């Protein structure tokens, strides 16, 4: 139901790379960033990444993000067992004028 | 800034024009109607803020 | 950041909605807690945001003005109320400090939550 | 703006002012910028 699309759920192996997609059109991803936001099973959400480039310190470098035109990449990498969790593509939309999101993908550690 | 700055602001409702090198702290709701109103933000009086 | 927020609430449809959200260890006079429910398997949801100064919000384009945000300095709570109660609105309600530059912009830290089942 | 003067060992002991002249030099300037209209002294 949300604007942005992401993937329903996304699982890999432990140490493998995992990419969750978000898709748009230019009003809201093309002309604002795009950001990742990560929430744990049965915990309150923290900021994974902002402004698509930048990250508040303690995320590991194997979290990066990606945009291109209308597009959005977020390659979580170096999977851990604690990867499992909701994450959802975020940016401002012009149309709206406000806070839109995805739709949310579920990570899943692998045996 | 990015979610576009909201924190600045400016009054529009006084009671007097004030002079040169004035500053005012409180906030109260300044009344316009001629009915006097107190408590809190309503009719005939809107925040000056 | 403590970030109190209320319990959990299940008043049935066409009833009422209780969120307060309590600020705590921080100043609530420059911290604001805008707030964004999920839908299941729908991902974030904005509603609003809130100007604990003056008093001044904004809603959602989705939502009417039945949705009500206000903020109290005294108390430094953010209380929000939504008219609207139908089994769409089933949701865990999350408010958050707006990050910074006077926090009123974008989401940082959001609180437990309250899920309300409609 | 304060300007203050000090007479010492005066000899108008019972109640009044003397008859006297004198200036009173300028002592302190700050930018206050509130509303004042009253006012009232402290004793110790
Ligand atoms: C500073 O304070 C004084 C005292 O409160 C204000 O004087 C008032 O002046 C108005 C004239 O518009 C009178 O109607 C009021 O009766 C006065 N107050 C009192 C208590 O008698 C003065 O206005 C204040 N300064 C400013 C700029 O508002």
């Amino acid at each position: 139901q949300s604007v942005l699309t992401q993937p329903p759920s996304a699982s890999g192996t432990p140490g493998q790379r995992v990419t969750i997609s978000c898709s748009g059109s230019g009003s809201n991803i093309g002309s604002n960033t795009i950001n990742w936001y990560q929430q744990l099973p049965g915990t309150a959400p923290k900021v994974l990444i902002y402004r698509n480039n930048e990250r508040p310190s303690g995320v590991p470098d194997r979290f990066s993000g990606s945009k291109s035109g209308t597009s959005a990449s977020l390659t979580i990498s170096g999977l851990q067992s604690e990867d499992e969790a909701y994450y959802h593509c975020a940016a401002w939309d012009d149309s709206l004028n406000g806070p839109v999101f995805g739709g949310g993908t579920k990570l899943t550690v692998l045996g | 800034k990015v979610s576009g700055n909201y924190n600045y602001l400016y009054r529009l409702f006084r009671k007097s024009n004030l002079k040169p090198f004035e500053r005012d702290i409180s906030t109260e709701i300044y009344q316009a109607g001629n009915k006097p109103c107190n408590g809190v933000a309503g009719f005939n009086c809107y925040f000056p803020l | 950041v403590q970030l109190v927020q209320s319990g959990a609430e299940v008043k049935k449809p066409g009833s009422s909605v209780k969120v307060s959200c309590k600020a705590s260890g921080d100043t609530f006079s420059s911290y604001t807690f805008s707030w964004v429910r999920q839908a299941p398997g729908q991902g974030l949801e904005w509603m609003g945001r809130s100007i604990p100064i003056v008093g001044k919000a904004i809603y959602a384009q989705e939502f009417q003005g039945r949705v009500t945000i206000s903020a109290d300095r005294s108390t430094t709570t953010v209380y929000m109320e939504l008219s609207s109660l139908r089994s769409d609105d089933t949701a865990v309600y999350y408010c958050a400090r707006d990050q910074s530059g006077f926090d009123f912009f974008y989401y940082d830290h959001w609180g437990q939550g309250t899920l309300v089942a409609v | 703006k304060i300007y203050s003067k000090h007479t010492p060992i005066l000899v108008r002991e019972p109640e009044d002012l003397p008859q006297g002249f004198s200036a009173l030099e300028p002592l302190v300037d700050l930018p206050i910028g509130i509303n004042i209209t009253r006012f009232q002294t402290l004793l110790a």
